[PDB]
RNA sequence: AGAACUGGCGAUGCGGGAUGAACCGAACGUAGAGUUAAGGUGCCGGAAUACACGCUCAUCAGACACCACAAAAGGUGUUAGUUCAUCUAGACAGCCGGACGGUGGCCAUGGAAGUCGGAAUCCGCUAAGGAGUGUGUAACAACUCACCGGCCGAAUGAACUA
RNA sequence: GCAGUCAAGCGUUCAUAGCGACAUUGCUUUUUGAUUCUUCGAUGUCGGCUCUUCCUAUCAUACCGAAGCAGAAUUCGGUAA
C-alpha cells in the first residue's frame, strides 16, 4: 500500500535491580500502525535477547516528508533473500519523498529479482545532495542541462466502441 | 587469450621516467630536446654509445611535458616551459655537457639509410625474385610462394612468381603510399636516406631558452 | 536500459542533395539518383543545415539503438555511390578448361553466360541487375570488372556471379576452379 | 445506435476485433464487417503459419470428410475465430450468426455506406511499435486461397470511382463554407453563437 | 534548389515550463506548469493561478499543449505564479481554438429546453438566408 | 506393505478447482430483499479490454496450490547486481612507427638460424621488445602478436551472482 | 566398479572438518592381427496368412556440412517419414 515512515522505540522490562534499560530507536517502512510494531520486534530481536513478552514499546511517531515538493535523488542500500543464499544490493531511486521512494523500490525488486515483501531487509536509503557523484548510469542522464524528451505515438482511449474518425496519433 | 611472458608496465614507469628527468637537469647542464619520428632500434642504440658521457631519456609526451612542468609557473629549474611547447613529435631528450657546438655539429654531419616510408624501381617482366632487379638475376633466389596471397590481395604456374606485365612500384617527383612504401620494404631496399633533427637548446645555468631549427 | 535519446551525424557533401518524405530517402547527385525504402526501420530525420543531418532514436532500448548506427551506414553508402561509385574486380583461376564469358542479351535482359566451366556442357545464366554495367578489363589477362551506383546492386551480382560456378562432390583442396573477389573498391 | 453497422477491416486485430463483435451480436446489433483480406495478426510470420499447419492436419482419422472443415478464406478465417466466442451450438447462437456478415473487399450495396473502425481493436493503437505483424491476405495465399489476384484487382477498379466521388464532395463542401462564412457576422449568427452553435 | 528538403516532423515535447491540462483526477480540466522532470513518465507541476495544488503526476494523467514560457528548472510557487503573470498565459489559452471548443461543449450542455428551442427557431432562419446565397453562384 | 495424533469421505448435498467419493469455502424446512466466502471480471459467462511500476519474443513461448510434468549442464539473447583493476598527466577499438646487440644460445643433425624437438632460459642497451605469440623454407628471410610511442577525446575491461 | 594422483567447486566468519566434477592412473586369463570350431540352463502363453493406417530414433533415394578425402570407393554429421 502506500508506505508510511515510522519510528518506534523500545524498552526490554523494568526489573529490580536493573532500572532504566538504556533505549532502541528505529525506522521502520510499513503501511500502517500495527505491522510497524511486528516489524519492530523482527529485527529487534536479532540484534539482542529480548522478546516481545520480555518488552514493550515506548512510543510510535509518524515521520512526515521535511520537503515533498523538492526533487531528491536517493540512493538505497538493500539487503535481500534469494533462492540461493542472501546478497546484498546498491540502487538508486529518483523520486520526490522518501516514504514514495522504498514504493518504487519494490516494485523494481518484485519485477527483476523476484523479490517479495517478506525477503527483503531496507538497510539505509540515504539523500545525495551534490549531484555528479551518482554511481550508477539510468539515473544520470536525467541530470543534463535543459533535458528536452519528446512523447512520440501517443494512445487515445475512447469510449464509445466505435469511432468514425479513422483514428490518428499525435 | 595468450600465455605469453612479458607484462603491461604499468603508470608507476610513467612516474619513474617522471624521476629520471628531474635529476637529469641539475646534473647535465645542457638539454636537449629532438624531433625523432621514424627511428630505427639499433640507430638508438647507437647514439647511447656514441655519446657514453650522456644520459639519454625518451618517453610519453604529457609524462615528459609534465616532468619539465607543463606550467609556467611550475618547473623544477628556471625558464625550461617554453622549450617544452615546442616539441611536438616523438622526444628523446639528451644530456650533455661538452659544447654546444659538437652536438650541432654532430647530427648536421651524422645521416643513415632506410626506408622511404623519390626514385623509381621497375619489377622486371619474367620471374620475381626477392631483390628484385638489384643484382643480376641469376645470382638471384625466386620468392617464397607462401608471400604471394600477401601479394595479390595486400600489395594490389611453377612455385616461382610470375607476372606477365611490367610493374612500376615507384615514381619520382611523388609522395609515396603507404602500400609502395611496403613494396619496397619486403625486397629489401634502403636507398632512402635517415637524418635525425633537433629544434631546441637550453643551458642550466644561463637559464634561457634557444630557438633554432635545422632540417 | 531506456537511453533516452540517441543519435548520429550524416555528412554531406557539395555534389548531393537529400529529400526525404517520411522514410523514403532520394539521393541526387553527380552520376545519378538512388532511392530506398526505411518503412520498417523507425526513426526520425532532421537536417542542421545542409551538410549534416542527423538521425534520432527517442526512448528506445537496445536493440533499437543498434539498428539506428546501421542507418548511417546505409545512407553513407548511398552518398558515396552518387559521388565515387563502386567497382568490384573479379578475377576467375581455371585449371585445365578455359573458361569463355560472354555478355548475351535474350529480349533485352542482359544475361551473363559461362561456358566450359571445369567440363560442363550446361550453359549457365546470370542476370544483370539494374544499375550494374559489366565489361571485361582491357590490356589485363583473365578479368571480370563489375561497377555501379548502389552497393546492393553490385555486391550481390559479384556474390551471385561466383555461387554459380560452385565446385560439388569435389575435394575443394586439389580444385581450385572458381570466380573469386580479387578486392571492393571505388570508381574514381 | 445505428440498424446495420459496418466495419472497415483493415488494420484491426483478428482477436481483439472479433471479441467486441460477439458481444454486440448478442445484444442484437447487425454487423456487416468488408475489406478481410486487410486484416492482422500479432507476431511474425513464420509463427502463424505452423500456427495454421498443426491445425490444419487435424481431421477425423477413419473420415476426412466428418473432421474439422479447415476452411481458408480471410471472411472465413475470421469466421472460426468469432463462431468460437458465440455458443452456436444453441438457438441463441444460430440466431446471433444470422446477425453477421463478412466479406472479402467491399461488394456493393456496401462501398456506398459509411465504414467505421473500432479503436480498442485497431493495431496501431495496440501494439507497441518496432513489433512484428502478419498480414492475413497473405497468409491465406501461403495455404491455398487462389484469389488474392482478384481482390485485389477489384479494389484497384473501386478506388478509382471512389477518388472520383470524393473530389465532387470536396467541391461541393467548399461551396458551403464560402456561402457559411458570408452568411456569418449577420444578427441570426451571432445570436447562434452565443448559444453555442 | 540543391536544397534538402528533409522534414521536420514538429512535435509538443516535455521541458520546464511546457504547460499542460490535466484531463481526469481531482483537478480535472485546468492548467498547470512543469517545473521539473523527474524520470521518463513522471513530472513535477504546479498551477497556482488555476488552482491545481503543487503535486508529481504521472504523464498518463495528462496532456500536452503547446504554449510554453521561459522558467528556470526547480521553482517554487511564489516564483511560478509570477512568470505566469508576465507571459499571461491565461489570454494567450482562450484565443486557442482548442480552449474554445472546450468551453461550447460546456455551453451546449447548460441549454434550457426553452433555449434548446431558441437555437431551433435561429437555424431555420439561418438556413433560408444561405440557400438562397447557395445555387446561384 | 504396516503403525501413530487430528480432520474428512463412507452416510452429504450446495459455491469454487472445465470434468472428479477424499482439496478449497460452507454443512440443507419453504420463500423475499441485503452483504460476502473460496474463485473470478477479453468473449463464451454474471462482473474493470480499470489503474500503477517493471520484465519477457520462443522455426513446439507462457498462463495459478492438491494436478496430470520434468534433470544436470551449457547460451556476447536480454536485464538488474557483487568484487576488482585501467582512465582527461589520455584508457578501450582503430589505423601508424619501433619490436634490437651478446646469440644461428646449448644437446639433438639430412636440416629450426626464437618457432621438426628435448632439456632449459641470463645480461647488455632500453620508452619497450619473450634464449620467443603464430603464418612457415629444404634450412634463411619476411609477416604478426606482447611490449611501448604518435594521432584520436568518453568512460572501459575482467571474472562471478540470478 | 574398486584401489589410487589431483582439485574446477563446497563447508554459518574458514583450505588442511567433510564431500569433491571434468580429469587421471592401474586388474578382470596370452602389448606382436597367433589364436580362441565356450552357442555354461530366461519356469505368467502366441505365430502367420490377409489388410489398412501412424511415430522418427533414417537402411536406401533428395540437397547439404566436416575429414587426418587426388579420382573412384567409403567414414562421420544435419534437414527430411
Amino acid at each position: 500500500a502506500h508506505f508510511k515512515e515510522y519510528q518506534v522505540i523500545g524498552r526490554r522490562l523494568p526489573t529490580e535491580s536493573v532500572p532504566e534499560p538504556k533505549l532502541f530507536r528505529m525506522r521502520i517502512f510499513a503501511s500502517n500502525e500495527v505491522i510497524a510494531k511486528s516489524r519492530y520486534w523482527y529485527f529487534l530481536q536479532k540484534l539482542h535477547k529480548v522478546k516481545k513478552a520480555s518488552g514493550e514499546i515506548v512510543s510510535i511517531n509518524q515521520i512526515n516528508e521535511a520537503h515533498p515538493t523538492k526533487v531528491k535523488n536517493f540512493g538505497v542500500w538493500v539487503r535481500y533473500d534469494s533462492r540461493s543464499g542472501t546478497h546484498n544490493m546498491y540502487k538508486e531511486i529518483r523520486d520526490v519523498s522518501r516514504v514514495a521512494a522504498v514504493e518504487t523500490l519494490y516494485q523494481d525488486m518484485a519485477a527483476r529479482h523476484r523479490a517479495r515483501f517478506r525477503s527483503i531487509h531496507i538497510l539505509k536509503v540515504a539523500e545525495i545532495e551534490k549531484t555528479a557523484d551518482v554511481k550508477r548510469q539510468y539515473v544520470k542522464q536525467f541530470l543534463t542541462k535543459d533535458l528536452k524528451f519528446p512523447l512520440p505515438h501517443r494512445v487515445q482511449k475512447s469510449t464509445k466502441t466505435f469511432s468514425y474518425k479513422r483514428p490518428s496519433t499525435f | 587469450v595468450t600465455l605469453a611472458q612479458t607484462d603491461k608496465k604499468g603508470r608507476e614507469n610513467k612516474e619513474r621516467i617522471f624521476d629520471e628527468v628531474r635529476e637529469a637537469l641539475d646534473t647535465y647542464r645542457y638539454v636537449w630536446v629532438l624531433h625523432l619520428d621514424d627511428v630505427r632500434t639499433p640507430v638508438l642504440q647507437e647514439i647511447r654509445t656514441s655519446w657514453a658521457g650522456s644520459k639519454l631519456i625518451m618517453g610519453k609526451r604529457k609524462v615528459l611535458q609534465k616532468a619539465l612542468g607543463e606550467k609556467r609557473e611550475e618547473e623544477y629549474k628556471e625558464n625550461l616551459y617554453q622549450l617544452s611547447k615546442l616539441c611536438s613529435g616523438v622526444t628523446g631528450l639528451l644530456f650533455t655537457d661538452e659544447d654546444v657546438n659538437t652536438v650541432k655539429e654532430y647530427f648536421k654531419s651524422y645521416v643513415r639509410s632506410d626506408y622511404s616510408r623519390p626514385l623509381t624501381f621497375t619489377i622486371p617482366e619474367g620471374i620475381v625474385y626477392s631483390r628484385g632487379g638489384q643484382i643480376p638475376a641469376e645470382e638471384d633466389v625466386p620468392m617464397i610462394h607462401s608471400l604471394e596471397p600477401t601479394m595479390r590481395n595486400k600489395f594490389e604456374k611453377a612455385g616461382k612468381i610470375t607476372i606477365d606485365s611490367p610493374y612500376l612500384v615507384c615514381t619520382e617527383g611523388e609522395k609515396l603510399d603507404v602500400r609502395q612504401a611496403l613494396i619496397l620494404k619486403q625486397f629489401g631496399i634502403a636507398a632512402s636516406e635517415f637524418k635525425v633533427k633537433v629544434s631546441a637548446y637550453y643551458d642550466n645555468d644561463s637559464s634561457t631558452v634557444e630557438s633554432t631549427n635545422i632540417n | 536500459m531506456k537511453y533516452i535519446q540517441t543519435e548520429q551525424q550524416i555528412e554531406v557533401p557539395e555534389g548531393v542533395t537529400v529529400s526525404i518524405k517520411s522514410r523514403i530517402v532520394k539521393v541526387v547527385g553527380p552520376r545519378g539518383t538512388l532511392t530506398k525504402n526505411l518503412k520498417h526501420i523507425d526513426v526520425t530525420f532532421t537536417k542542421v543545415n545542409n551538410q549534416l543531418i542527423k538521425v534520432a532514436v527517442h526512448n528506445g532500448g537496445r536493440k533499437h539503438v543498434a539498428a539506428l548506427r546501421t542507418v548511417k551506414s546505409l545512407v553513407d553508402n548511398m552518398i558515396t555511390g552518387v559521388t565515387k561509385g563502386y567497382k568490384y574486380k573479379m578475377r576467375y583461376v581455371y585449371a585445365h578448361f578455359p573458361i569463355n564469358v560472354n555478355i548475351v542479351e535474350k529480349d533485352g535482359a542482359k544475361f551473363i553466360e559461362v561456358r566450359n566451366f571445369l567440363g560442363d556442357k550446361k550453359i549457365r545464366n546470370v542476370p544483370v541487375r539494374d544499375g550494374v554495367t559489366i565489361e571485361f578489363s582491357t590490356n589485363v589477362k583473365d578479368e571480370i570488372v563489375l561497377s555501379g551506383n548502389s552497393v546492393e546492386d553490385v555486391s550481390q551480382n559479384a556474390a551471385d556471379l561466383q555461387q554459380i560456378c560452385r565446385v560439388r562432390n569435389k575435394d575443394i583442396r586439389k580444385f581450385l576452379d572458381g570466380i573469386y573477389v580479387s578486392h571492393k573498391g571505388f570508381i574514381t | 445506435v445505428e440498424p446495420v453497422v459496418v466495419i472497415d477491416g483493415k488494420g484491426h486485430l483478428v482477436g481483439r476485433l472479433a471479441s467486441v463483435v460477439a458481444k454486440q451480436l448478442l445484444n442484437g446489433q447487425k454487423i456487416v464487417v468488408v475489406r478481410a483480406e486487410e486484416l492482422n495478426i500479432s507476431g511474425e510470420f513464420f509463427r502463424n503459419k505452423l500456427k495454421y499447419h498443426d491445425f490444419l492436419r487435424k481431421a477425423t482419422a477413419f473420415n476426412k470428410t466428418r473432421g474439422p472443415f479447415h476452411f481458408r478464406a480471410p471472411s472465413r478465417i475470421f469466421y472460426k475465430a468469432l463462431r468460437g466466442m458465440v455458443s452456436h451450438k444453441t438457438a441463441r447462437g444460430k440466431a446471433a450468426l444470422e446477425r453477421l456478415k463478412v466479406f472479402e473487399g467491399i461488394p456493393p450495396p456496401y462501398d456506398k455506406k459509411k465504414r467505421v473502425v473500432v479503436p480498442q481493436a485497431l493495431r496501431v493503437l495496440r501494439l507497441k511499435p518496432g513489433r512484428k505483424y502478419t498480414t492475413l491476405g497473405k497468409l491465406s495465399t501461403s495455404v491455398g486461397w487462389k484469389y488474392e489476384d482478384v481482390v485485389a484487382k477489384l479494389e484497384a477498379k473501386r478506388k478509382v470511382s471512389s477518388a472520383e466521388y470524393y473530389a465532387k464532395k470536396r467541391a461541393f463542401t467548399k461551396k458551403v463554407a464560402s456561402a457559411n462564412a458570408t452568411a456569418a457576422e449577420s444578427d441570426v449568427a451571432k445570436q447562434l453563437a452565443a448559444l453555442g452553435y | 534548389s540543391t536544397d534538402s528538403i528533409v522534414k521536420a516532423s514538429n512535435w509538443r515535447l516535455v521541458e520546464v515550463g511546457r504547460v499542460v491540462l490535466i484531463k481526469k483526477g481531482q483537478s480535472a480540466g485546468k492548467l498547470a506548469a512543469i517545473v521539473e522532470i523527474i524520470d521518463q513518465k513522471k513530472v513535477l507541476i504546479d498551477g497556482p493561478k488555476a488552482g491545481v495544488p503543487r503535486q508529481a503526476i504521472n504523464l498518463g494523467q495528462v496532456v500536452l499543449t503547446p504554449l510554453t514560457f521561459a522558467l528556470p528548472r526547480g521553482a517554487r510557487t511564489a516564483t511560478v505564479s509570477k512568470k505566469w503573470a508576465a507571459a499571461a498565459v491565461c489570454e494567450k489559452w482562450a484565443a486557442s481554438s482548442w480552449a474554445k471548443k472546450i468551453a461550447q461543449r460546456e455551453r451546449r450542455a447548460a441549454l434550457t429546453d426553452f433555449e434548446r428551442f431558441q437555437v431551433m427557431v435561429l437555424r431555420k432562419q439561418k438556413r433560408y438566408t444561405v440557400k438562397k446565397a447557395l445555387a446561384k453562384a
